[PDB]
């Protein structure tokens, strides 16, 4: 997370940290959406042009962290994976069009005060909350810079963007089944995720529940907190027909 | 249920330092 | 990383 703030304690408590088993390192960010299910963007999963490929065996999951680097000891919790379902549409040949996958995890995971799942939108939701200058927030333990890495998780809030002006900004075909988010230039403010925070959740408290709803995934971007380049997340709720066919079948 | 309350938040009625900044920008 | 039990 670039210009980003460290986090509070609990702050996040459904983030998940996908780390590689060999070597040991950060892949992905990802979120916790029930006991027994994590919710990620498919290229943390697979990405050919770059040879990327995992499989359930390849990666392990860590909730209830807050520490990028320590063994958070009778707090975090470590998960192995059962199965990987990523989305049968995304398309990373183009434009990274429904970049969603789904993890079940071995054992359901027991909640804590660090260890809480968060909510998906309904369609209610996602009308209500998505829209041009309502801002979410976005967490992980990626990169501090484009070109290091911190101690804790880090947040930032940051505003989604109108339509035509995330269109405006990139040479990639903008899907239905994308948002983007960050500041304008004439803003003064900024912020983005980046390598190492993708998969991550972009999340928005209801106003009318005081509930916490997972609206985005990080998804893709050109660059990390460049003027004029926006961060682009994947819609979930526009996903959640998958998602909820996956879980009911699986 | 319970999906989306943070243990060391909204269950026990205390507020992170910037959720007000979402709250703010909700104005529809 | 710090190693895993
Ligand atoms: N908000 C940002 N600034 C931002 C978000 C996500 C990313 C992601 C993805 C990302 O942007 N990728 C490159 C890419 C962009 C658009 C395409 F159409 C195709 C490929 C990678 C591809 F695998 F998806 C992903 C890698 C994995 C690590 C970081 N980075 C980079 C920047
Ligand atoms: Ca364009
Ligand atoms: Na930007």
């Amino acid at each position: 997370i670039v210009e980003g703030s460290d986090a509070e304690i609990g702050m996040s408590p459904w983030q998940v940290m996908l780390f590689r088993k060999s070597p040991q390192e950060l892949l992905c960010g990802a979120s916790l959406i029930s006991d027994r299910w994590v919710l990620t963007a498919a290229h943390c999963l697979l990405y050919p042009p770059w040879d990327k490929n995992f499989t359930e065996n390849d990666l392990l999951v860590r909730i209830g962290k807050h520490s990028r680097t320590r063994y958070e000891r009778n707090i975090e919790k470590i998960s192995m994976l059962e199965k990987i379902y990523i989305h049968p549409r995304y398309n990373w040949r183009e434009n990274l069009d429904r970049d969603i996958a789904l993890m079940k995890l071995k054992k359901p995971v027991a909640f804590s005060d660090y260890i809480h799942p968060v909510c998906l939108p309904d369609r209610e939701t996602a009308a209500s909350l998505l829209q041009a200058g309502y801002k979410g927030r976005v967490t992980g333990w990626g990169n501090l810079k484009e070109t290091g890495q911190p101690s804790v998780l880090q947040v930032v809030n940051l505003p989604i963007v109108e339509r035509p002006v995330c269109k405006d900004s990139t040479r990639i075909r903008i899907t239905d089944n994308m948002f983007c988010a960050g500041y304008k230039p004439d803003e003064g403010k900024r912020g983005d995720a980046c390598e190492g925070d993708s998969g991550g959740p972009f999340v928005m408290k209801s106003p009318f529940n005081n509930r916490w709803y997972q609206m985005g995934i990080v998804s893709w971007g050109e660059g990390c907190d460049r003027d004029g380049k926006y961060g682009f997340y994947t819609h979930v709720f526009r996903l959640k027909k998958w998602i909820q066919k996956v879980i009911d079948q699986f | 249920a319970d999906c989306g309350l943070r243990p060391l938040f909204e269950k026990k009625s205390l507020e992170d330092k910037t959720e007000r900044e979402l709250l703010e920008s909700y104005i529809d | 990383f710090e190693e895993i039990p």
